């Protein structure tokens, strides 16, 4: 977390800022994952 | 681990330090060029001084040039000198053991999931004091870290916890283990 | 003097190969670093501009 | 949209300074340039410098226990050896 | 016979002087500062997307 940190062309060429409307909400587009729930297994009495 | 004796390649200075040695056995690729460099050295200064014409040295030191060059240039990177289990067939003569040094990504080079990432057959990280990677893995762990500047014998940033697992390959190379345990004694009384 | 001009040919034909050979081109790429935090609130726009619509006529009527 | 990172500037810089990042690397783009054009065909009278520099220093490098061939004669010194042209200029003169 | 060595030299070094050049090589990249909406878009954003990168 502490390195230096740069962008390339493809990052500030190829994009920029769109203006947002406050009434237009744009949803990221993220990972995919799942969530799962099990038991782990208790040793000692 | 598996540890081999120290030579050097012909750079440096070295082809004066264990001076007069001239034709190869038993010694590493790097100490049979240097054992020919010493050949060409002296063949061709003798040469001059017998015949004080100037030029043998010149043409001494232009085949030495084309010899190193050689070895430079020509070498085949397709070596799998690997060390474990019963057999290590590739090679018997001297040679360097393949070590998998310590990389940013892992500064442990504890084959987390570096093995199935590219390696496959991944060699083990040699041991801690063999080539200095001391010094490499110090500088990998102090990377992006910060010290209090309260503690010139590093321990306050947890050095310690952190250290490389006895195995460092997919395999825990049980068959070394066990003749370690166990040698195979060669012809036993019961043959 | 034969010698010589033997050693001078084999001289400039190395010669003229590394000049051959020096004009290898290099390449520059950019590297774009953000702006540090006090320029940036140097640059930031003043609220007064940013929204300053809010109060410009209405949105139920015109002007 | 991507954070990309660069470790070190041929010297680990950590992720602290701003603005030396780029006068440090800035620094690095002119002497790189500074050396190529003061070590190429072109040159003045600089030979004598870098003979001075070559002798010496040369000499000096096998005064440690070793100094690598990549590094006795590629550390700026390999035209330090042009003094040889004016000494065999010399001796061609008197011979 | 001295001679000989002499001229050698003579050419030798001057050939030395011409393949001296080769030796430094290093690389050239330049930093530039992002535009102002651009860098303050990337600072407003929370996620990171691809985690770290080298280069």
């Amino acid at each position: 977390l502490s390195q230096l940190v740069a962008y390339g062309a493809q990052d500030v060429y190829l994009t920029g800022n769109p203006q947002i409307t406050f009434f237009k909400t744009v949803y990221r587009r993220y990972t995919n994952f799942a969530i799962e729930s099990i038991q782990q297994t208790i040793n000692g009495s | 681990l598996y540890q081999d004796p120290v030579w050097f390649q012909d750079l440096s200075v070295i082809f004066k330090r264990p001076s007069e040695i001239i034709p190869t056995r038993d010694q590493s690729d790097s100490e049979r060029i240097n054992a020919m460099v010493r050949l060409v050295l002296y063949c061709s200064f003798a040469v001059a001084l017998i015949r004080q014409n100037y030029l043998y040295a010149i043409l001494g030191l232009a085949i030495i040039a084309i010899i190193s060059l050689a070895y430079a240039l020509g070498a085949k990177k397709t070596k799998s000198n690997e060390a474990y289990g019963n057999i290590r067939p590739y090679s018997v003569k001297r040679s360097k053991k393949s070590c998998s040094k310590s990389s940013a990504n892992n500064p442990f080079s504890n084959a987390t999931v570096g093995a199935l990432l590219d390696n496959e057959a991944r060699p083990p990280a040699c041991s801690y004091d063999d080539n200095d990677m001391a010094s490499t893995m110090r500088k990998n762990f102090n990377k992006g870290l910060f010290r209090n500047l309260d503690d010139v014998y590093e321990v306050e940033n947890s050095q310690r916890q952190f250290y490389t697992m006895p195995v460092t390959t997919a395999a825990p190379d049980l068959t070394a283990f066990g003749q370690f345990l166990y040698g195979s004694k060669g012809k036993t009384c019961k043959e | 003097t034969s010698f010589v001009l033997m050693l001078l040919f084999t001289g400039i034909i190395l010669i003229a190969t590394n000049e051959l050979t020096y004009n290898r081109p290099r390449e520059i790429q950019y590297r774009y670093l953000p702006r540090d935090l006090d320029s940036f609130i140097r640059t930031q726009e003043m609220p007064s501009a940013i929204f300053s619509s809010m109060w410009d006529v209405d949105t139920r009527r015109g002007g | 949209n991507v954070g990309s990172l660069e470790l070190n500037n041929l010297s680990t810089a950590e992720d602290v300074a701003t603005l030396q990042n780029q006068l440090n690397k800035l620094a690095e783009e002119k002497h790189k340039r500074s050396t190529w054009k003061g070590l190429t065909f072109r040159i003045a009278v600089q030979d004598m410098w870098e003979a001075l520099t070559g002798i010496p220093t040369d000499i000096y490098q096998n005064s440690g226990r070793v100094s690598l061939k990549e590094l006795l004669t590629r550390d700026d010194r390999l035209r330090g050896l042009g003094l040889i042209f004016f000494l065999v200029a010399v001796v061609s003169i008197f011979f």
